[PDB]
């Protein structure tokens, strides 16, 4: 573990945890044992941003475009019941958390795309 | 004098000042491509090369 002080400044802050490439296992769901989650947490790697066909739609595709904001993107602290359902499937419903960040991304001409990222 | 269409003869011996001239016109040369440039940049539209 590592103390606030400890990740200051490096962007650590903003990096979703992460298991060893050990950890490959299964973990059992009791179906009469209520579950939540304790955290759930989004790190974005890329922001693609469909562009459009101009007047002549031929089909557009998304394209990579430079993160012109910071390392302030990371969605942390999500919360809510891991519910089990009767045909023994599960259903995450979220209550609360740091769930929404707004991004902005610069593209080929240079327009900015402001987007609030979130899953609330 | 010099009539005005002449001025320039003022170097046809000058070996200094004609290399100072040609210079000169060089850099207006490479000046006005340098900026002919930023201006089709500042205008040019990328969008759409078909
Ligand atoms: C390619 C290089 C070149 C060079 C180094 C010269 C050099 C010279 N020429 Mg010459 N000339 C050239 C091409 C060239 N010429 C061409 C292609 C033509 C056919 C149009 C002529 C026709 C010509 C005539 C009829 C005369 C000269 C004369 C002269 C001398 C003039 C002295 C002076 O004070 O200029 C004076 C120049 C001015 C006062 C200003 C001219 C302003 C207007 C017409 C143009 C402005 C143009 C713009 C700013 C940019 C032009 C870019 C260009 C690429 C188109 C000088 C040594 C004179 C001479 O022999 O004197 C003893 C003379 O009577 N030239
Ligand atoms: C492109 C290169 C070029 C070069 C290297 C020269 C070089 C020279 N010129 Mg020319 N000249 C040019 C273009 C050029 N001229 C043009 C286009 C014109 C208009 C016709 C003239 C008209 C001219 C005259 C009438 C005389 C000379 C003279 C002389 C000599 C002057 C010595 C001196 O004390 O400077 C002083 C003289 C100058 C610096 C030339 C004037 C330049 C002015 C016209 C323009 C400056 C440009 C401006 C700030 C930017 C444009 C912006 C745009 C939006 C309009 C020198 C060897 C003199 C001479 O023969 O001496 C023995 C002289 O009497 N020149
Ligand atoms: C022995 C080698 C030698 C070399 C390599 C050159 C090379 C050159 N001469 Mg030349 N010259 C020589 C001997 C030589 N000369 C002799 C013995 C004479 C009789 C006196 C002349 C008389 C002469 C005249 C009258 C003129 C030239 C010009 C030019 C230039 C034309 C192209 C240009 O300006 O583009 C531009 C490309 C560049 C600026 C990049 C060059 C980067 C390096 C090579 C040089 C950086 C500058 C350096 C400190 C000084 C250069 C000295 C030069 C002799 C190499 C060019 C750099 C013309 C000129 O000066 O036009 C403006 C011109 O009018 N020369
Ligand atoms: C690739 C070849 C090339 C050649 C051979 C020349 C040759 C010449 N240029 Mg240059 N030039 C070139 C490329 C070239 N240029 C490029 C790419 C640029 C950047 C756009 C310039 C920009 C430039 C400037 C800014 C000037 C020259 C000038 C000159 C002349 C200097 C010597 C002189 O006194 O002539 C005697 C001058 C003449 C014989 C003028 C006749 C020009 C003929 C060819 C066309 C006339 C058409 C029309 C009246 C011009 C419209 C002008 C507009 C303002 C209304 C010479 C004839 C200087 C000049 O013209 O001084 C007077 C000058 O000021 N040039
Ligand atoms: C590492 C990556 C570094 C990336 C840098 C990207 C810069 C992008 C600028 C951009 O996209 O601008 C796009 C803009 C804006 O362009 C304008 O946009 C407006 C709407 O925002 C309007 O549509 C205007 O009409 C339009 O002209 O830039 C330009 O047109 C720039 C021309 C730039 C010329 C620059 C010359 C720089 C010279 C330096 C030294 C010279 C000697
Ligand atoms: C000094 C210096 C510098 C800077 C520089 C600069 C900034 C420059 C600029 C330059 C420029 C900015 C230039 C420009 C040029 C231009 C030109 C050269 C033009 C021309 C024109 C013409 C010639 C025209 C004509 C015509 C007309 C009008 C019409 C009809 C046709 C014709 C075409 C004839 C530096 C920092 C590097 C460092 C060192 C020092
Ligand atoms: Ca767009």
């Amino acid at each position: 573990t590592l103390t606030y002080d400890d990740i200051v400044g490096t962007g650590l802050a903003n990096k979703c945890p992460t298991l060893d490439d050990t950890a490959r296992g299964a973990y059992p769901i009791d179906s009469s044992q209520t579950y939540r989650i304790a955290r759930l947490c989004l790190q974005p790697t890329t922001f693609l941003v469909k562009e459009e066909p101009k007047n002549k739609r031929q089909e557009a595709e998304f394209v990579p475009t430079k993160l012109v904001t910071r390392e302030t993107t990371s969605l942390d602290q999500i919360q809510g019941e891991l519910k089990v359902n009767s045909d023994g499937s599960l259903t995450f419903v979220e209550e609360d958390g740091i769930d929404f960040q707004p991004v902005t991304v610069q593209m080929a001409g240079g327009e900015r795309i402001p987007l609030l990222f979130t899953v609330k | 004098g010099l009539p005005w269409y002449r001025v320039h003869t003022v170097l046809i011996n000058d070996p200094g000042r004609l290399i100072a001239a040609h210079l000169m016109h060089t850099a207006l040369v490479a000046g006005w491509a340098g900026s002919m440039a930023l201006y089709e940049l500042a205008t040019f539209d990328p969008s759409d090369p078909v």
